[PDB]
């Protein structure tokens, strides 16, 4: 399973 | 043994040709589960394995839209980055990034990564801590000062450490008779006379699992690591892989080689000699 | 920017046996960028309906791809793969040899 949300913009 | 869950993301722009293309890809050890590939047709998160299609419609389509919101961080991030590196907007650029946990024998937690790419090298990577991370260069110093504000840290672990884990020891349970096995290496020599002084010995490895693999060539006892070519482990396409590894010797001392073969499999190594 | 050259191998999933059904594989591993182009060969004619692995990547960043096409072979009937990539100077064919 991905994670619920991707991760804070770069 | 250990076992690990592994997901790879890679974002390639193509400026004026559309919106970049994003796929991602599952794997569970050495073995691929799920896919996602902007390019393709259904736009869903797609089943790898025989095994993971006993999930419900509703896993697909939390996948599927978790994946796309993944697509569209990476989408913008490709422009800041961009930005970052001074570069033209005309320019074909790549975001490559991976993430998993590891688990042991015993199903518990050992270890997670997330490490990011940009043009194929590093850019910035969580620290083994899960905790820190570490920028490759300046403009990764950029993000990682973003990332630090932004706490997002404590969401990679919670991850990492909670539903990374929780659904990797769902999955070696649900295809446990495909994941929970190792294939022994089934192997043989070829001959190749390269003139009529010379000929090539070549040890061949097929229909093993895992991938991880080691083939070495002695003469004599005497390791000759370094004479030795070897060619990048591969995949047959049934879930097994293969492997060679080829010595030059001189005609007339080929009883003298020999060849000893490493795997999880194989209770004890093994050794070739030619005829 | 970074560039790597593929490394190609062409081989079949099982020992080649004339008349038995078996899988014609084109193995593409350490190239950067990841546009690609390739192509498996019957006869010198571009074989239709191939299919590829999704593309992944290793440790060093580097990626690797899988085309494949199930076939049955002949002692007649000869195969390659074609590949191109910014890398390479213009496509490369490799033939599929057996006895390797």
């Amino acid at each position: 399973q991905v994670p619920l949300r991707p991760m804070t913009y770069k | 043994g250990s076992h690990s869950m592994r997901y790879f993301y890679t974002s390639v722009s193509r400026p004026g040709r559309g919106e970049p293309r994003f796929i991602a890809v599952g794997y569970v050890d050495d073995t691929q589960f799920v896919r996602f590939d902007s390019d393709a047709a259904s736009q869903r998160m797609e089943p790898r394995a025989p095994w993971i299609e006993q999930e419900g419609p509703e896993y697909w389509d939390q996948e599927t839209r978790n994946v796309k919101a993944q697509s569209q961080t990476d989408r913008v991030d490709l422009g800041t980055l961009r930005g970052y590196y001074n570069q033209s907007e005309d320019g074909s650029h790549t975001i490559q990034i991976m993430y998993g946990c590891d688990v042991g024998p015993d199903g518990r937690f050992l270890r997670g990564y997330r490490q990011d790419a940009y043009d194929g090298k590093d850019y910035i990577a969580l620290n083994e801590d899960l905790r820190s991370w570490t920028a490759a260069d300046m403009a990764a110093q950029i993000t990682k000062r973003k990332w630090e504000a932004a706490h997002a840290a404590e969401q990679q672990r919670a991850y990492l450490e909670g539903r990374c884990v929780e659904w990797l020891r769902r999955y070696l349970e649900n295809g446990k008779e495909t994941l929970q096995r190792t294939d022994p290496p089934k192997t043989h020599m070829t001959h190749h006379p390269i003139s009529d002084h010379e000929a090539t010995l070549r040890c061949w490895a097929l229909g093993f699992y895992p991938a991880e693999i080691t083939l070495t060539w002695q003469r004599d006892g005497e390791d000759q690591t370094q004479d030795t070519e070897l060619v990048e482990t591969r995949p047959a396409g049934d879930g097994t892989f293969q492997k060679w590894a080829a010595v030059v010797v001189p005609s007339g001392e080929e009883q003298r080689y020999t060849c000893h073969v490493q795997h999880e499999g194989l209770p004890k190594p093994l050794t070739l000699r030619w005829e | 920017m970074i560039q790597r050259t593929p490394k190609i191998q062409v081989y079949s999933r099982h020992p080649a046996e004339n008349g038995k059904s078996n899988f014609l594989n084109c193995y593409v591993s350490g190239f950067h960028p990841s546009d690609i182009e390739v192509d498996l060969l019957k006869n010198g004619e571009r074989i239709e309906k191939v299919e590829h692995s999704d593309l992944s990547f290793s440790k060093d960043w580097s990626f690797y791809l899988l085309y494949y096409t199930e076939f049955t072979p002949t002692e007649k009937d000869e195969y390659a793969c074609r590949v191109n990539h910014v890398t390479l100077s213009q496509p490369k064919i490799v033939k599929w040899d057996r006895d390797m």
